[PDB]
RNA sequence: GUGGGAGAGGGUGGUGGAAUUCCCGGAGUAGCGGUGAAAUGCGCAGAUACCGGGAGGAACGCCGAUGGCGAAGGCAGCCACCUGGUCCACCCGUGACGCUGAGGCGCGAAAGCGUGGGGAGCAAACCGGAUUAGAUACCCGGGUAGUCCACGCCCUAAACGAUGCGCGCUAGGUCUCUGGGUCUCCUGGGGGCCGAAGCUAACGCGUUAAGCGCGCCGCCUGGGGAGUACGGCCGCAAGGC
């Protein structure tokens, strides 16, 4: 799955500063990793529809945070999308 | 022509008939009777009287082979399921023990509309 | 009547290999006793049911037995 | 790597030539799948609750290992291949939940 | 975020015993079966009942609950991998990023359809036996599609809590599942029952609102005609909106 070893690796990479755990950049990074863990789990297991629902909720939440970043500070939005390869 | 003098006795009691088989301690049968072996023909076979007479007919057949000790097995529920046992204890055959081995599935097969 | 947990010690509810104690929780037949007879809690009985089924597949607890009465 | 518990029951009629072979075969299978063995408990001849393979007894084994998780089902397939090996049940280790404490 | 927690939540593979059917052998005679009674049926080519062995498919007894999970449909052997949702303790981080949601897209019991498998039990149609005034039915014996699996359609329902979603507010008592706690109890999050105020035509609802409010979507305006006709979209068809 997603162990706390790999979790801390992402938080410390996308933190705006030491100690930051809940920035919008950190939430989108963590959301994006679980996207790629599920999209690869859904390449196989194409008949798993109840897990398919959770993925739509994560995509909706990821796009909900990016749409917010777009409005406030568009620069950090571009530096984030370019760093995660989205859109 | 066997001289067993000990063995098992199975009682298969249904709501439509009650039938008794007498065997040896390995399972192979010696004689047997039922509600139809005696004169009863139709629904009268599922009655306790027929269940009693069928039990006693097999018991006297087992006396021919010399049966004295008898272990009793019972399968199924129905009229005369108890009257056959009570007939077997006083049939001269010293009843050793009585076990109920009615096969109950783990919900494996779909029953007929009757049983649902 | 006494209950199973009442007359017992401090035991591992997740140990499927301890037949001596799990034989106490089976009836005369191989069936699993209801909560009214085991004196267990809701969460305890759920764990016991799983650990009994494990012991059944290991040949340690019987699936079903024969009643000697009637 | 997670921690598991292995239960193996084999034909309780083997001599020492066959028992050492069957068990060292289980050793060789664990080496190929990366199973670091932590402790072992061998019960042996135990009265079964129902006939297994027409045999009323069974020789019991128990291993506690730590291995990669992905290879577990392929390890279960490798143990049942042996004819003498009869029961193979692998359970993820759990805490000893106490009752009537 | 961190640390914990319960669960038939899902998908994949593997696996266990009981039972039914059929085959093989052993043993064993005269019927079994079934009904309110019976008959078709099966049985001397040896059945039913009993022991042993084997094959195959499907469903998981007890635990089991007035219980748990899920958005609904719905989900019960066990094991493992992959995996979703959710809840509690800390008060750590971002700083209104929220709520609903016409379209769209995805899911959607059963039945039915296509292709290829599978086929034990059950079983529309149908083949028989009875009942009857008649039986195109209930009861009985057989039995195909199908029920199961893989892939692709089909989009309906008493899809029910006949109660859309989210939030705030408004006496409690009691039973319960699951967490935490200074663990007669307190404090959360669900699942039940009584019941304050109040609402409701009444039955009844009542901190899980049908109460007081607010935001948003869906929908209603007499019955028959009729969920029919026409048109359109969708569908291989049945047919659906
Ligand atoms: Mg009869
Ligand atoms: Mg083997
Ligand atoms: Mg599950
Ligand atoms: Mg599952
Ligand atoms: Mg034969
Ligand atoms: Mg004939
Ligand atoms: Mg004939
Ligand atoms: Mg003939
Ligand atoms: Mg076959
Ligand atoms: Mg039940
Ligand atoms: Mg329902
Ligand atoms: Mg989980
Ligand atoms: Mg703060
Ligand atoms: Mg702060
Ligand atoms: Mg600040
Ligand atoms: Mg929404
Ligand atoms: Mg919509
Ligand atoms: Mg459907
Ligand atoms: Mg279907
Ligand atoms: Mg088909
Ligand atoms: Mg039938
Ligand atoms: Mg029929
Ligand atoms: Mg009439
Ligand atoms: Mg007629
Ligand atoms: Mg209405
Ligand atoms: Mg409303
Ligand atoms: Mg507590
Ligand atoms: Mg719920
Ligand atoms: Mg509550
Ligand atoms: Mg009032
Ligand atoms: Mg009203
Ligand atoms: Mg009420
Ligand atoms: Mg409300
Ligand atoms: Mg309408
Ligand atoms: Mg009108
Ligand atoms: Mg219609
Ligand atoms: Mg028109
Ligand atoms: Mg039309
Ligand atoms: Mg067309
Ligand atoms: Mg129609």
């Amino acid at each position: 799955p997603i162990t706390k070893e790999e979790k801390q690796k992402v938080i410390q990479e996308f933190a705006r500063f030491p100690g930051d755990t809940g920035s919008t950049e950190v939430q989108v990074a963590l959301l994006t990793l679980r996207i790629n863990r599920l999209s690869e789990h859904l390449k196989v297991h194409k008949k798993d529809h109840h897990s398919h629902r959770g993925l739509l909720m994560m995509v909706g939440q990821r796009r909900r945070l990016l749409r917010y970043l777009q409005r406030e500070d568009p620069e950090r939005y571009r530096a984030l999308i370019e760093k995660l390869g989205i859109r | 022509k066997r001289q067993v003098a000990s063995g098992r006795a199975y009682i298969h009691a249904s709501y439509n008939n009650t039938i008794v088989t007498i065997t040896d301690p390995d399972g192979n049968p010696i004689t047997w009777s039922s509600g139809g072996v005696i004169g009863y023909k139709g629904s009268r076979k599922g009655t306790p009287y027929a269940a009693q007479l069928a039990a006693l007919d097999a018991a006297k057949k087992a006396m021919a082979y010399g049966m004295q000790s008898v272990d009793v097995i019972v399968r199924g529920t129905g009229a005369g399921r108890e009257q056959a046992i009570r007939a077997l204890q006083a049939s001269g055959l010293q009843v050793k023990s009585i076990v109920d081995d009615t096969p109950v599935p783990h919900n494996g097969c779909r029953p007929k509309k009757k049983f649902r | 009547k006494a209950k199973v947990k009442a007359t017992l010690g401090e035991f591992d509810l997740r140990d499927y290999r301890n037949v001596e104690v799990l034989k106490r929780f089976l009836s005369e037949t191989g069936k699993i006793l209801p909560r009214r007879r085991t004196g267990l809690s809701a969460k305890e009985q759920r764990i016991l049911a799983k650990t009994i089924k494990r012991a059944r597949i290991l040949g340690l607890l019987p699936f079903t037995e024969k009643l000697v009465r009637k | 790597m997670r921690r598991y518990e292995v239960n193996i029951v084999l034909n309780p009629n083997l001599d020492q030539s066959q028992l050492a072979l069957e068990k060292e075969i289980i050793q060789r299978a664990l080496e190929n799948y990366g199973a670091r063995v932590e402790k072992v408990e061998e019960l042996g001849l135990r009265r079964l609750a129902y006939p297994i393979a027409k045999d009323p007894q069974g020789y019991f084994l128990w291993y506690q290992v730590e291995m990669p998780e992905d290879r577990v089902n392929d390890l279960a397939r490798e143990l049942r291949i042996r004819d003498n090996v009869r029961r193979v049940m692998v359970v993820k280790s759990q805490e000893p939940f106490l009752a009537n404490a």
